[PDB]
């Protein structure tokens, strides 16, 4: 029951074929995007980074969560394939600027407040 | 007779009497298929039919645009064809039928 | 069993014997104006903000004091009410200083918020006002005797809930006055209380002085470890 | 009640055809364009000799923030909080405490002047017109910290400014 | 009533000067600190008393609507004087 | 046409709050204790929703207040705390609730004041 | 394939920060794809924190030529929730400041579409009245644009002792400068060029795609809100409406013009009809008192304080208003929850329909018809953002 | 309560009432609620599933003609299971008025778009989409319009914090510009305005 | 303004108008940059007596929406939301530009 309406997909089954589809269009399109943006990453950079993203959300069950979040990828490389990203946009998802933050207790402790 | 109806892309009709006969006419014909119980059928037949007694009556195109209250009878012409695109959609949609779903006790109250 | 039957506004309610005017309105969720009554200490009935209008009575009554009679209809927000209201505040402001700016209590005053919900916006007063010399009770308490409006909150809470009986009124009138008509420091484990529970700024928190206003601040809930009562 | 911009027609005889075809060829409304462009070549430009000459003003006018003093030397300013509480960009911060004599009065009175927006709100909100927009504008910096202004500064700036303040504001609080 | 500290730095109305170990003085090298030479406090202890033959005076701070709100000051207290809580004017009775 | 998802509702990964503004943080589901310096209730009508509190530090320059913390000033309100308990349950927020403090009634007597033989009788009015 | 371009941010012809991707054939536009929110601010989360008061210097900054008219439908929207009036000299005075607003961004619209097609030169002649016009404004305010004079309650402040004869002044010599600008461009053969026929725009499309103002009645199109749904004293005043016949940008440009004559018309009848009496609502719950009364009484005290601090409480509801502002309809969507803070403000403005109708505009047309077809929608990015 | 109060219009808000009952009779299957408002202002609340017909009917029936639409937002109520209050505005030319017409939606629920009733939606519905995150169905192009490439999350949502998550700065290293976590030099201050004390008895609500 | 005569007349024929009769820049028929005080007049609650606050509480008197048709609870002649609009006239002062 539970009474919900569906966007695309009716169970985890379709959700997953669009999933798919959409990680095949990522995988292709990495190359020419390292090409046009003259990205100084590899193409096996580009490629473990478009995975990890997408291991980042596979913990999800609701295939209209599925949906929505295959929507957004979709938006992600229809803005990334007519160039109305730049190259800081690209790189914003590599964190070069970032110092990495630790997660074990004692350096947390050593730094600050903040769990 | 006319020139220039003065709204751009809106042309000039030439026997819009005829036209207006023939619309009314299909918008009548497709009411029929409503049930005769429906508020939509009722009401666009009452006033389709005082409509297309103006257009008899009247066989003067200025006066009987302004026994219509319609602005300029090239515009009555197109809102006769708006409502029987519209009477084609609600025969498909049938909006007479009871509510379909009732909202929740707090969905409407405001404030909060 | 017991109870009687009520009306506030028309709405019928079921109360106590001996319920006040007061409760019976807060029980449909309306809050009277008050200046002198508080829940917790003995009702006084002496600054009459609460007058209220019962239908078919010539006569407004103190909704704080009255006990509620079967049948009575309470009418919170009548023509008869709401003048009672603006008369009240209207005397109540009459001699009070301009001192909103120099406030304490600048913006969690209670003379203020209810003379903006149920008071007039303007004065037609054109007198000289009364001005009082300031009292010294201690270190805690800060004390601008001119801002009281007679309550007389703290007298009630020092008597009946601290237990001491140093505070008080001497004159009579328009003179009259609170204080402890010597020079007496008002000293006991409960006595910041009395700021809490004065509604203007003649009582005031003298560590607190000038430091912040209350629409900046943040509210954090939390359990004092000063003692073992929490 | 309506009026029609471009629905006019033009004349066919032939004295009209004739000025058309004139217009057309000899470029009749060329030249009076260039008529127009050369009538405003002979007049008086307005522009003005700046910094020498400066632009008209008015005692209402917003400019570069101040605060002022009581004829006594005594700061008007209570501490109120008033101006920080109205302020739309939260450009004022305040901190205050007893002086030494008792008197109300800040510890700290600073305003952002790269957060002010310059819309008069406080000097409506102050109670003893402590904080004012004083005329002045030309107080363009070569960094960023100095338009970070404490309670030094805008003092100073009253110090600075009073003459042209009072007289100011003598000129317009009847409209206030 | 400026006054220096230790570390040649002038003392501001507020009291605040940066201390001898704060890095912060950095800030004013080959700069100067902005210091307000007025102290209002010292300012209004110049000011003599006003002598009113009245048991309750009033302030605006002069100007009539170009000072403070108008403020009654009760004169009774014969140790002390009546100050304003708006502009610091101090008043008294005829005593002794 | 209706697909009968089995699942609790999970939002998480669609409203782009970072990961750790996610896990380590506990919300306070609560309604306002009513300020004591006055007597209005007025504010003590509707439940909260607000988050702990982080670390505030001192700007080198001019002594304002920093933080880093993007949820510091963020307050929810709610009609009732199941509305607020959902609210967190499928935004993924560790929550802490309070149960509603409401005022006992209290029984209120002016006569009291002047009891013949009783403690209660006032000794000043 | 098609060539695409980047038109903007930084180009002349862009009219702020507007990113128009285009995909060309040779110099003919194939498709425009309008990219905006390069100066989206977040204004509408912005006002929520803030109190009735402190957001109104918000619309003053939402579109920057019509300042007071975007004040005033603020200022209607909220005077409309709160059940209140304004006192008849302040809309006298809102509607002679909305008419030399209106004056104000005419010129602006006009001399900028000018100096896109090529034409500098009305340019350098105009902006002389609208430094005029902003010495009215400061006057007025003390401020030379961002006035935020219009206020919920009526205006700040009473016009000073001589601004009415300053006013008849300079709209006693308007007429010459407009007749001027009209010798320059109405029946200049390369101007009719650049505009005649130039993105035609039918009457049911305009109606469709949500056009409002000049965009409706070049296209043939009688509504003016000023006339429809009067606000303010605009019942009382005379004025006739200007109306096109193509639909094209040559048709924009006269009904500009003329709009700008009924302007002066306007403000002839408002500096003959001024009343007198107070400026703001005699209500001082809503609106502030006198610094005098401030300083006497202890209510106006008590009121100025929380007035200054809390700001008024809006019983709740939600309204839309609209004005006639100078680019089209003006809209407020206000919803008041019953505090002193705005809980939603949706703002409509008339641009965002264009900008998304611009490509419809543009079919069959070049990448200078393009230009001009930006520069006759009348554009200002402020309020297409916000 | 001549000088400073708002005059009243009894005529127009019989005719709104009127025309509210004529639209509900008209369509039972979708309308929920009518109400008019005390300044005139009628409201039509529906069920979602409504969307295309009502609109459609209120645009093209001869007594209704509602052929503009002002605008199209969405207000967030989290209190409510349904989170999203989607608002429509109409105009009528022909008869000179205006109408509103609310429906709710939540975060996972789609809307129909009706891009086909009115050409103007487009950019509006793409508008709710990213500052809400509310999906619609059939959208020619739907994606962001006003926030910035890439950002996450919908900023008008009531629980999204007012400055973000992110900011910008240019960095030499990479020679670029960079998003990092938002910190902030002075923190906003939070203000608690409400007054304890009622204003509107009107609109008090019951004790529960 | 001041310039030659002979210069005047070429400006009027380049222009085509009287350029003299309306110059754009204001020689001395603009007001004072000093005016003498005003005294505005007070508005129409500055009454002493029959000023109750409560008979001109323009606030208090909104009330909330008035609910027609709830779901949850003859002819009968059609009805629009409001009467037909008149048709506009053509501007008897010029109706044509
Ligand atoms: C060959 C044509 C040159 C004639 C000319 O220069 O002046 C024409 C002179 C300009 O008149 P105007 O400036 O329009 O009238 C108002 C004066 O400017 C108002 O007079 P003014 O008080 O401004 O006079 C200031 C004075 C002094 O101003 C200067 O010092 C300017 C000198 C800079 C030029 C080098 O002007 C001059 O003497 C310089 C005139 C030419 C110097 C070159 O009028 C004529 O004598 C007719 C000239 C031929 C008409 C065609
Ligand atoms: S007690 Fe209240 S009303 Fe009196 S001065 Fe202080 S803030 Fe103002
Ligand atoms: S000091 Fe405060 S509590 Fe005591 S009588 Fe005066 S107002 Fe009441
Ligand atoms: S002028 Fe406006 S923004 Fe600037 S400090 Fe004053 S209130 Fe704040
Ligand atoms: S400047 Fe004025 S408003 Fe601001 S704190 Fe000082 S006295 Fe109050
Ligand atoms: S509260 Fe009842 S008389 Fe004071
Ligand atoms: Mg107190
Ligand atoms: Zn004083």
């Amino acid at each position: 029951g539970t009474s919900v309406k569906p966007i695309f997909s009716r169970d985890m089954n379709e959700a997953k074929r669009r999933v798919r589809e959409l990680y095949r269009a990522w995988y292709r399109e990495v190359p020419n995007t390292v090409h046009l943006f003259q990205l100084d990453i590899s193409v096996k950079q580009g490629r473990d980074k478009v995975r990890e993203m997408f291991m980042k959300n596979a913990h999800v069950t609701d295939p209209r969560v599925v949906d929505l979040l295959v929507i957004k990828g979709k938006m992600e490389l229809e803005e990334t394939i007519n160039v109305w990203k730049q190259r800081t946009h690209i790189m914003r998802f590599f964190h070069e600027t970032e110092a990495p933050r630790p997660t074990d207790f004692l350096s947390k402790f050593y730094v600050g407040h903040d769990p | 007779l006319k020139k220039t109806t003065g709204l751009v892309g809106l042309a000039v009709c030439e026997t819009p009497h005829e036209r207006l006969k023939i619309l009314y006419t299909k918008i009548l014909d497709v009411l029929g298929q409503i049930p005769k119980n429906a508020a939509y059928r009722k009401y666009t037949e009452q006033i389709t039919n005082e409509k297309l007694g103006m257009v008899k009556a009247e066989p003067d195109v200025k006066k009987l645009e302004e026994q219509l209250q319609g602005g300029q009878i090239e515009e009555v012409i197109l809102q006769a064809e708006n409502e029987l695109s519209l009477a084609r959609k609600m025969l498909r949609w049938k909006p007479w039928e009871p509510l379909v779903e009732e909202p929740p006790a707090n969905q409407w109250k405001w404030p909060i | 069993s017991n109870l009687i039957e009520v009306f506030v506004d028309g709405q019928s309610v079921m109360v106590e014997p001996g319920t006040t005017v007061l409760q019976a309105c807060e029980k449909v969720g309306m809050q009277i104006p008050r200046f002198c009554y508080h829940e917790r200490l003995s009702v006084a009935g002496n600054c009459r903000m609460c007058l209220v209008e019962i239908e078919k009575a010539p006569k407004v009554v103190a909704a704080c004091a009255m006990p509620v009679m079967k049948g009575w209809n309470i009418l919170t927000n009548s023509e008869k009410s709401k003048k009672a209201r603006e008369g009240v505040m209207e005397f109540l402001l009459a001699n009070h200083p301009l001192d909103c700016p120099i406030c304490d209590q600048g913006g969690e005053c209670d003379l203020q918020d209810q003379s903006m919900m149920f008071g007039s916006d303007r004065s037609r007063f054109l007198e000289g006002k009364r001005a009082v010399e300031d009292k010294n009770i201690g270190p805690l308490v800060k004390t601008i005797m001119t801002r009281c409006i007679q309550c007389t909150r703290c007298i009630r809470f020092a008597s009946e809930i601290a237990g001491v009986d140093d505070l008080g009124t001497t004159g009579r009138g328009n003179d009259m006055q609170v204080g402890t008509y010597i020079e007496k420091m008002f000293m006991s484990e409960l006595s910041g209380n009395i700021i809490d529970i004065c509604p203007v700024g003649a009582l005031t928190s003298k560590p607190y002085a000038f430091t912040a206003r209350p629409w900046e601040t943040r509210k954090t809930e939390s359990i004092d470890v000063m003692d073992a009562v929490g | 009640t309506y009026k029609f911009v471009n629905m006019r027609e033009p004349s066919m005889d032939m004295k009209s055809v004739t000025d058309r075809a004139a217009q057309t060829l000899l470029w009749t409304e060329l030249v009076r364009g260039l008529g127009m462009t050369l009538s405003y070549l002979f007049r008086e430009p307005a522009t003005i000799n700046y910094p020498f000459e400066k632009g008209p003003l008015s005692p209402r006018f917003r400019g570069e923030h101040a605060l002022r003093r009581y004829p006594s030397g005594e700061e008007r300013c209570i501490a109120c909080k008033l101006c920080e509480a109205v302020c739309p960009a939260q450009a004022i911060t305040i901190e205050a405490e007893p002086r030494a004599d008792g008197s109300r009065r800040t510890t700290r009175y600073d305003i952002d002047m790269t957060k002010c927006i310059y819309c008069g709100f406080c000097q409506e909100a102050c109670p003893v017109d402590a904080i004012v927009e004083g005329p002045n504008f030309e107080f363009s910096t070569e960094t960023h910290e100095e338009l970070l202004y404490n309670k030094e500064k805008l003092l100073n700036n009253g110090d600075k400014w009073e003459a042209e303040i009072a007289a100011n504001i003598q000129a317009d609080y009847l409209y206030r | 009533g400026v006054r220096t500290s230790p570390t040649g730095e002038k003392v501001t109305h507020t009291g605040q000067a940066y201390d001898d170990g704060d890095y912060r003085r950095v800030r004013f090298s080959d700069r100067q600190k902005e210091v307000n030479e007025n102290f209002a406090i010292d300012l209004i202890a110049e000011q003599p008393v006003s002598e009113v033959g009245s048991r309750v005076i009033s302030c605006d701070g002069g100007g009539g609507a170009l000072g403070h709100p108008r403020v009654y000051i009760n004169l009774d207290k014969e140790t002390k004087t009546g100050t304003c809580g708006y502009c610091g004017l101090q008043f008294r009775q005829p005593h002794h | 046409q209706l697909i009968a998802v089995d699942e609790k509702l999970d939002i998480t990964t669609l409203t782009g709050v970072p990961e750790e503004h996610i896990k380590t943080r506990k919300v306070r589901i609560f309604v306002p204790a009513r300020n004591n310096m006055q007597s209005g209730v007025n504010n003590t009508k509707k439940w909260k929703m607000e988050f702990d509190t982080r670390e505030r530090w001192e700007n080198p320059l001019m002594g304002w207040s920093s933080t880093a913390d993007p949820l510091s000033n963020l307050v929810l309100t709610f009609s009732t705390k199941e509305d607020a308990v959902a609210f967190a349950e499928k935004n993924g927020w560790s929550f802490d609730v309070e149960e509603r403090k409401v005022p006992k009634p209290k029984s209120k007597s002016y006569g009291a004041n002047f009891s013949w033989n009783k403690r209660t009788r006032v000794s000043t009015k | 394939s098609n060539l695409t371009l980047n038109f903007g941010p930084q180009h002349p012809a862009a009219h702020g920060v507007l990113r128009l991707v285009m995909e060309l054939s040779g110099e003919m536009v194939r498709k425009c794809d309008p990219h905006i929110g390069l100066l989206h601010r977040g204004t509408e989360k912005l006002i929520e924190y803030k109190t009735y008061l402190q957001a109104l210097p918000y619309f003053d900054r939402l579109d920057y030529v019509s300042m007071m008219c975007n004040e005033q439908a603020y200022s209607l929207a909220v005077e409309k929730l709160l059940n209140i009036q304004p006192p008849p000299r302040a809309q006298w005075i809102r509607v002679l400041f909305g008419e030399i607003t209106r004056l104000l961004n005419h010129i602006m619209a006009v001399t900028t579409h000018a100096l896109d097609i090529g034409a500098m030169t009305p340019f350098f002649w105009m902006f002389e009245e609208r430094e005029k016009m902003f010495e009215f404004y400061e006057r007025v305010s003390g401020a030379r644009m961002h006035a935020a004079y219009i206020r919920p309650g009526g205006v700040h402040q009473d016009l000073p002792l001589g601004l009415l004869d300053d006013i008849y002044e300079f709209s006693k010599n308007f007429s010459f400068r407009i007749d001027e600008l009209e010798e320059m461009l109405t029946n200049n053969r390369i101007w009719r060029n650049r505009t005649v026929d130039i993105g035609v725009v039918t009457a049911e499309d305009a109606l469709n795609y949500g056009f409002s103002g000049v965009m409706l009645r070049g296209s043939g199109i009688q509504w003016d809100l000023r006339k429809t749904q009067p606000y303010d004293v605009y019942d009382q005043v005379e004025f006739d409406v200007p109306i096109g016949s193509r639909g094209d940008c040559y048709d924009r440009y006269l009904c500009r013009v003329e709009e700008m004559r009924q302007s002066l018309r306007i403000i002839s009848q408002c500096l003959n009809k001024m009343p007198p009496g107070e400026i703001k609502v005699d209500d001082a719950k809503v609106s502030p008192p006198k610094r005098a009364e401030m300083k006497t009484s202890m209510e106006s005290l008590i009121h100025h304080f929380k007035l200054y601090t809390e700001g008024y409480q809006v019983p709740p509801g939600a309204t839309y208003t609209a004005i006639e502002a100078p680019k089209g309809e003006f809209g407020v969507y206000l919803v008041s929850d019953g505090s002193s803070r705005p809980y939603r403000c949706k703002i409509k403005a008339p641009g965002f329909a264009h900008l998304a109708g611009l490509d419809k505009m543009s079919k069959g047309h070049m990448l200078a018809d393009v230009v001009a077809i930006i520069g006759t929608q009348d554009i200002v990015f402020g309020e297409v953002d916000r | 309560t001549r000088p400073t109060i708002r005059p009243r219009n009894d005529v127009v808000h019989k005719q709104l009432s009127a025309f509210g009952q004529y639209v509900a009779e008209i369509l039972p299957k979708y309308v929920q609620q009518v109400q008019v408002s005390c300044f005139n202002e009628l409201e039509i609340f529906i069920h979602p599933d409504g969307v295309i017909p009502v609109l459609t009917f209120l645009r093209d029936h001869t007594n209704a003609q509602f052929k503009s639409l002002a605008d199209l937002t969405a207000v967030d109520v989290p209190t409510r299971q349904n989170r999203f209050e989607i608002v429509y505005n109409l105009l009528s030319l022909r008869f000179n008025s205006r109408i509103r017409v609310k429906t709710y939606t939540d975060e996972l629920t789609p809307i129909e778009s009706s891009v086909t009733v009115y050409k103007a939606a487009n950019w509006y519905e793409r508008e709710i989409w990213d500052m809400f995150g509310v999906f619609f169905a059939n959208h020619p192009d739907l994606r962001r319009i006003l926030t910035d490439y890439g950002f996450e999350g919908h900023p008008f949502r009531k629980d999204f914090p007012l400055s973000g998550y992110v900011e910008l700065r240019y960095d030499d290293e990479v020679k670029r510009v960079v998003a990092e976590p938002v910190e902030l030099a002075q923190e906003f201050r939070k203000f608690d305005l409400n007054s304890p004390w009622e204003a509107f008895p009107a609109y008090r609500q019951p004790p529960e | 303004a001041s310039a030659t005569r002979v210069i005047q007349l070429l400006r009027n024929w380049a222009s085509g108008r009287d350029l003299q009769a309306k110059l754009q820049l204001r020689y001395q028929e603009i007001s004072k940059r000093t005016q003498p005080p005003p005294k505005l007049p007070v508005g129409p609650s500055h009454k002493l007596s029959n000023n109750y606050y409560c008979t001109r509480d323009g606030r208090r008197e909104a009330m909330p929406p008035s609910i027609v048709m709830s779901s949850q609870k003859t002819e009968k002649k059609a009805v629009t939301p409001a009467p037909p609009i008149k048709r506009w006239e053509l501007s008897k002062d010029q109706p044509y530009l």
